[PDB]
């Protein structure tokens, strides 16, 4: 109170100096159940994949996509791209996901990248300069490689440039300049080529299953996992309910919310009750105890004794005397009645030890 | 394949007076025993709404062109659930994505998808005479689709499909809005005991669904069902039904919420000086 | 190509006017225990 009054001498009276408030602890976030999982399981690990020039297109929307499980599996050899990071991606939501899956060779992994040129990057599949998303490649020796020779995979090798994200199912014969009239012979070779993967082939020629995931933005449909936490009551808590952030203590609520209503607002447009999505439970939010602090002194010229009054605070959780004006500490309550000297309030006064 | 239906007499469109209907919850906020003023797209009180009939008595098969300005309030007065579905779009000729909602005999289908929509799409229920069983038999809406983005099919169920005789006993109210790329469909059901009118009183239209579609909608149409037991475009019966279509405008409404939390009554801020 | 200039690429905040001369490996998730491989990459990159 000396600092508050900007003086070293304090006259007898009551002064409001500070404001006691309960700090919030155990911040909690609650989100609805993660029960919308579109089948990501077999889009990456299926029975068989198509050729690189006949890559399949997979459309993903309205899903709850979690990429932490893909990253921490550690069973996938290739994981590297720019624009996005392995962490913090779960907190980013995108409108749509495009998936392109195929099988390439060991040396083909280097060619498939934005800004990189090559025969595959020019005749089979190319990426835009502003590409969003990236590619994941994993070894498939135990599945794609077959003893005796596998020729089910075919890639374009002769072509006259390709637009980004372009599919060319047609494999019309290529002319190098006397026209062959669509007949195999001179100046007209086979435009495609097989792979012929063998078990004896090393890391440079072993098969690799490749999936490219791209995100486009311009309403968002597929978001992150949105993990939740535990629920605790009877404490001043920072709560995050469905993105709504607030501070307060939860308690049992007798209000009956309608099925389509999540949170409730009373008069003056402030949150009063909220229904958590996990267990359809309605809880009343009330602010945790706070209030001003009043310093009662008989004057520095008289004595240095001090009484502390917490205004409208049930200070059972922090010479304690509780009245409807709050709670006073440091003064002995007496059953007598004298003329008021320091007006505390609500019919309660203090005077000089300090008595109330 | 679809064939245009003939034998439909031309009669001027009918307009009917809507009395304190078309009121819905502005948001998902619970309020108890309080007066709240909110500005939103609403249907004005005591307005004029376009009324379409369906009765054998012609046969009064009403599937005309209807624009979609800012939102649609659709009331269906029925005794046998003749109305089937709704279509939303801009071009309606496979060059732009569209939206389709159909409640057939077993499921409910919502497709955000491109269709080669016919000029006269409809449903058809065949009423067998050898045995008593009303079942859907014909569905002439779309031809084919190459691209398609959103599909939703509800759990299978059973429906009556029989045409009862008497006065109307069911009223299905819907509100369709499209704002910020979100399509909101609000629905309510109400029993009635009238022959032809729009019921008075107050009814709060609770929310039903919120699709994150984000497509432009400036044109919508309805889909009914016809009974069968003539030619392909002459031997059909519409069945007794009616539906009212109204347009929503940005208005400020004052709503009273009771202790139950539901909407009790509402007044406008631009209808008459007393309400303002 | 000149590869004598380096910049930090991966790191865990940094106060204003703070110097970080240490280039210890960064773990983004089974820890590699300071060994180059999966779940960890070198934090320095060259402009070239
Ligand atoms: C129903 O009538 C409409 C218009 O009267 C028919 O639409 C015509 O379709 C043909 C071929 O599909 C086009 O060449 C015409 O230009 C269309 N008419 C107009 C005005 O655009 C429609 O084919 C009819 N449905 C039938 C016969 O099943
Ligand atoms: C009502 O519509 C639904 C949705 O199309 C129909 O359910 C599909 O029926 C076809 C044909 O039997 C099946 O191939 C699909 O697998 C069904 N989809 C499901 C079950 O999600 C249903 O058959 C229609 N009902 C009637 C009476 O036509
Ligand atoms: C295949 O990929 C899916 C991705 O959803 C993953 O869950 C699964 O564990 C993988 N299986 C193998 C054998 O790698
Ligand atoms: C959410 O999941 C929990 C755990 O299974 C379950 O107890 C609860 O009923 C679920 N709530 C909803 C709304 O699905
Ligand atoms: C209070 O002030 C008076 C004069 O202002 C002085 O004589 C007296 O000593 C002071 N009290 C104390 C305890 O110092
Ligand atoms: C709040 O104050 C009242 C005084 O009437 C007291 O009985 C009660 O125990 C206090 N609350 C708590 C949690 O201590
Ligand atoms: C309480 O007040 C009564 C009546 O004034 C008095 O007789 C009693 O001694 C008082 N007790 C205490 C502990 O002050
Ligand atoms: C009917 O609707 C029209 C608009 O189409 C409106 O001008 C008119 O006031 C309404 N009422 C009557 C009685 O015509
Ligand atoms: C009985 O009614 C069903 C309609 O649900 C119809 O398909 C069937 O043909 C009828 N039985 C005979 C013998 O016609
Ligand atoms: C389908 O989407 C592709 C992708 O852009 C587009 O080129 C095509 O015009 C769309 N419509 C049809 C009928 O393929
Ligand atoms: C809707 O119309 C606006 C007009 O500015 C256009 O920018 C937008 O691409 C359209 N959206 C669709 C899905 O057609
Ligand atoms: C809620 O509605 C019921 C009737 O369903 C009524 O009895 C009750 O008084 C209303 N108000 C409440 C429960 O606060």
């Amino acid at each position: 109170t000396k600092c508050t009054l900007k003086s070293f001498t304090v006259e007898k009276g009551i002064y409001q100096t500070s404001n006691f408030r309960v700090q919030p602890t155990e911040s909690i976030v609650r989100f609805p159940n993660i029960t919308n999982l579109c089948p990501f399981g077999e889009v990456f690990n299926a029975t068989r994949f198509a050729s690189v020039y006949a890559w399949n297109r997979k459309r993903i929307s309205n899903c709850v996509a979690d990429y932490s499980v893909l990253y921490n599996s550690a069973s996938f050899s290739t994981f590297k791209c720019y624009g996005v990071s392995p962490t913090k991606l779960n907190d980013l939501c995108f409108t749509n996901v495009y998936a392109d899956s195929f099988v390439i060779r060991g040396d083909e992994v280097r060619q498939i990248a934005p800004g990189q040129t090559g025969k595959i990057a020019d005749y089979n599949y190319k990426l835009p300069d502003d590409f969003t998303g990236c590619v994941i490649a994993w070894n498939s020796n135990n599945l794609d490689s077959k003893v005796g020779g596998n020729y089910n995979y075919l890639y374009r090798l002769f072509r006259k440039n390709l637009k980004p994200f372009e599919r060319d199912i047609s494999t019309e014969i290529y002319q190098a300049g006397t026209p062959c009239n669509g007949v195999e012979g001179f100046n007209c070779y086979f435009p495609l080529q097989s792979y012929g993967f063998q078990p004896t082939n090393g890391v440079g020629y072993q098969p690799y299953r490749v999936v490219v995931l791209s995100f486009e933005l311009l309403p968002a449909t597929v978001c992150g996992p949105k993990k939740s936490t535990n629920l605790v009551k009877n404490k001043c808590v920072n709560f995050n309910f469905n993105g709504l952030t607030g501070t307060g203590v939860l308690t049992e609520s007798n209000k009956k919310f309608l099925p389509f209503q999540q949170f409730g607002r009373d008069i003056a447009d402030t949150t009063d009750a909220v229904r958590d999505p996990q267990t359809l439970e309605i809880l009343d939010i009330t602010p945790c105890s706070f209030g001003g602090v009043s310093v009662i002194t008989p004057g520095t010229n008289t004595s240095n004794q001090v009484a502390v009054l917490y205004q409208d605070v049930n200070c059972t959780e922090v010479n304690v005397f509780q009245t409807r004006a709050g709670c006073l500490i440091g003064a002995e309550h007496v059953n007598n009645s004298y003329e008021c000297d320091i007006p505390i309030g609500a019919g309660i006064c203090a005077s000089y030890s300090i008595i109330a | 394949q679809c064939v245009n239906l003939t034998t439909r007499t031309q009669l001027p469109p009918a307009y009917t007076n809507s009395f304190t209907r078309g009121v819905y919850y502005p948001d998902k906020v619970f309020r108890s025993s309080v007066l709240h003023s909110t500005q939103d797209l609403f249907l004005p009180f005591f307005s004029n709404v376009t009324w379409f009939h369906a009765i054998h008595v012609t046969k009064r098969f009403d599937n005309p062109v209807l624009p979609f300005n800012d939102g649609v309030y659709f009331a269906s007065t029925e005794k046998s659930n003749i109305i089937r579905g709704w279509i939303f779009g801009t071009t309606l000729d496979s060059k732009t994505q569209s939206l389709l909602i159909v409640n057939n005999a077993t499921n409910v289908v919502i497709k955000v998808c491109e269709f080669q929509f016919c000029n006269d799409p409809f449903l058809g229920v065949y009423y067998h005479k050898n045995n008593k069983s009303w079942m859907e038999s014909e569905f002439r809406v779309y031809s084919s689709a190459n691209n398609c983005t959103f599909e939703y099919v509800s759990q299978p169920f059973l429906m009556d499909l029989e045409g009862k005789q008497g006065n109307f006993k069911n009223l299905r109210e819907f509100v369709f809005k499209n704002i910020d790329g979100y399509f909101k469909i609000y629905s309510k059901h109400t029993p009635i005991n009238l022959v032809r009118d729009l019921p008075q009183g107050f009814s709060a239209l609770e929310p039903l669904v919120d699709l994150p579609i984000g497509i432009n909608i400036t044109r919508f149409q309805t889909l009914l069902a016809l009974h069968r037991s003539g030619d392909s475009s002459s031997g059909w019966t519409a069945g007794a039904a009616a539906y009212y279509v109204g347009y929503l405008q940005p208005r400020t409404f004052l709503l009273k919420y009771n202790e139950n939390g539901t909407i009790t009554d509402a007044v406008d801020c631009a209808l008459d000086p007393l309400s303002e």
